[PDB]
């Protein structure tokens, strides 16, 4: 469980891209800051989803 | 957006229509407690800015 | 044990102000939040009692939309002024205080007849403002006790229409709440991930700090619980 | 079962080669979680057969696309059967009606 | 048909009911419609593709 | 006049249609207050209570789950699904054994499994599975706790018990007993006095759990839970 604490120490301000294929256009790549959630599901904010 | 159009519609005739409410918290209060819907027109004192 | 329950840290206070704060609980078992949010909810809106003034008569007014000259704002103005009076008393649960000024400018809480019962929290709200000399106002305002909220056409009864010409009905708002609200969010320990952490936002007027309503609050809802309990 | 079908569901049910459709009517004499034993009546068995016919289930399998295949029996000791009845359900299969 | 059959059913005609919400307890505003539909998992678990 | 002051309310009567089937009444409730209660009642009964439940299953002969055995009607996996819904009272233990043996063609019910003295099973009724030669036996040990919630036999194995033997089962753990509540607020006679409300709450459960004990263990973990509030700087 130490690694759990590492790895939540590591990416707490480290932004990562998202993208939907096909990239029309330049918005189908974008930038997020992570939360760490248990799952399998990528979870967006339902605005950007738009 | 139908649930700002829910919020932001009228009708003629609801529960506390007419009443005065000093500000909005007090308006927030009376839906929250039930003695009036959302959709009774009333007076407000509201305070804005420009 | 199965009666084992993840018991909460008061994790921290922020006080925004006297009247503003926030408080925040973590971490809680699953579904555990709403439901401590929102019984507090409903205690503090409908059954915290308070001190509300109700009655307001002026001896030139009939009825909530008469005239007056001299004075800057209208009548309904005044009575939400009065409506925002914050006042608590601590001896009768039912006063009666006048109010008399003849002067340019604001009516501020400061002119009420003061009472050693009573505490004006804050005079320096305005009342009204009185536009001109030579011109006066004069009012009586009745304070009451109670718990909850009563509006107008609630406490309205063909048992109490035997009122006179100089007779003005304001809505108790006891409960000296002006504003709960409470949300829900994740919180980890031990490497578990299904829990609650749990915000409640609050505004009341100056009467108590925030945080004092809060136990009370807590208070009541356990002494009613309390018949239940028979555990330690 | 679906509570809101189209009486298709048999027709689709008994022509899949999944369920295991009574052949020969008869009675019941044995049933357990794998193999089915029918005593075909004295009628409609032929002269010199033995006049019992044995099912066995495909109990577990590799789907050609990984999913199980079972055969589960859906009949008790004794109950007469009927030439074309569903005697064991395949998957997504009730009662010989389509159970997706 | 499908009416005579609710209304033999002792449910309501219009199939709408009143509903709660279980997290605060309160009543919605508007009758809501529940029934009873056949669902499906359609083979795409998320397992098979994270 | 009273305004600071309160009633309080009482288990006024408590009635019982079946073992399952249960209803309570508190009396008297202040305005208000009938809902929240309720409501609280009812989001602790449904969490919290405490139940028993089937854990690990071994039968001799059986390797596993996917597997079937000579005389049951069944496979291995349904009379595992049926031990689930089994519904058990233990007093004594935190956890127990309990043990089935039975042979000869017919039904096998709950009726048939060995207990000790201090083991309740609620409805001898529940079937198990069918056994269809006269040749054809069962015997089966099974295990009993006690928890709260629901746990799956994922994190159960999770849990890594050293040295998992070959020829036992894990099933997921329905421990709650509670299946629905309902409550519901009336006008209340007391005194005639006005502003009064009546509460009653209906309950189904497996017949495991007492109501009045169910109730009373809710309000106790609601009050022990706000004493967190109580004591805020």
């Amino acid at each position: 469980a130490v690694v759990w604490d590492i790895l939540d120490e590591v990416i707490r301000e480290h932004p990562v891209l998202l993208n939907r294929a096909p990239t029309l256009h330049r918005l189908g790549i974008q930038a997020f800051e992570p939360v760490l959630i248990e799952g399998k599901a990528i979870q967006l904010h339902p605005l950007v989803c738009a | 957006v139908l649930g700002l159009y829910y919020m932001t519609r009228d009708c003629v005739n609801a529960k506390g229509e007419g009443m005065v409410l000093t500000g909005p918290k007090e308006a927030e209060r009376l839906y929250r407690s039930g003695l009036a819907s959302l959709h009774a027109r009333v007076k407000v004192r509201i305070t804005e800015y420009e | 044990s199965v009666t084992e329950f993840l018991k909460p840290r008061l994790v921290d206070i922020e006080q925004v102000s006297s009247t503003h704060a926030k408080v925040t609980l973590e971490p809680l078992e699953r579904g555990f939040g709403h439901t401590l949010g929102n019984a507090l909810r409903r205690i503090l809106l409908s059954s915290m009692p308070g001190c509300a003034v109700t009655e307001v008569e002026i001896d030139g007014v009939l009825h909530e939309y008469s005239t007056k000259e001299g004075v800057q704002e209208d009548i309904l103005e005044i009575l939400l002024n009065l409506k925002g009076l914050a006042v608590r008393v601590q001896g009768k649960d039912e006063v009666i205080l006048t109010l008399n000024k003849s002067g340019i400018g604001p009516v501020t809480a400061a002119d009420i007849t003061h009472d050693g019962d009573v505490e004006i929290v804050k005079p320096q709200h305005v009342i009204c403002h009185l536009t001109d000399e030579n011109a006066s106002i004069s009012m009586r305002i009745k304070v009451q006790r109670g718990r909850g909220y009563v509006p107008a056409s609630t406490r309205i009864h063909s048992e109490e229409d035997e009122r006179p010409i100089g007779r003005l009905l304001v809505d108790a708002c006891y409960s000296p709440v002006e504003r709960i609200a409470y949300n829900v969010e994740a919180a980890r320990v031990e490497q578990r991930t299904d829990l609650d952490k749990l915000v409640i936002e609050m505004e009341t007027n100056g009467t108590i700090d925030p945080e004092e309503a809060i136990r009370r609050a807590a208070t009541i809802l356990a002494e009613q619980l309390e018949a239940f309990v028979d555990l330690r | 079962k679906p509570l809101v079908g189209t009486g298709m569901e048999r027709a689709v049910a008994v022509d899949s080669g999944v369920t295991a459709v009574a052949k020969r009517g008869g009675v019941v004499q044995y049933v357990d979680a794998s193999r089915i034993v029918i005593k075909v009546n004295e009628d409609e068995m032929y002269p010199g057969e033995a006049g019992i016919d044995i099912y066995n289930l495909t109990k577990y399998t590799r789907s050609n696309q990984n999913t199980c295949i079972n055969q589960m029996p859906c009949v008790s000791l004794g109950e007469p059967v009927e030439r074309g009845d569903v005697l064991a359900d395949g998957p997504s299969t009730d009662l010989g009606e389509l159970a997706l | 048909e499908i009416k005579e059959l609710l209304k033999l059913g002792d449910l309501p005609t219009s199939g709408q009911i009143r509903l709660y919400d279980g997290r605060t307890g309160e009543q919605f505003e508007r009758p809501v419609t529940v029934g009873y539909m056949y669902m499906l998992k359609l083979n795409h678990l998320v397992d098979d593709k994270m």
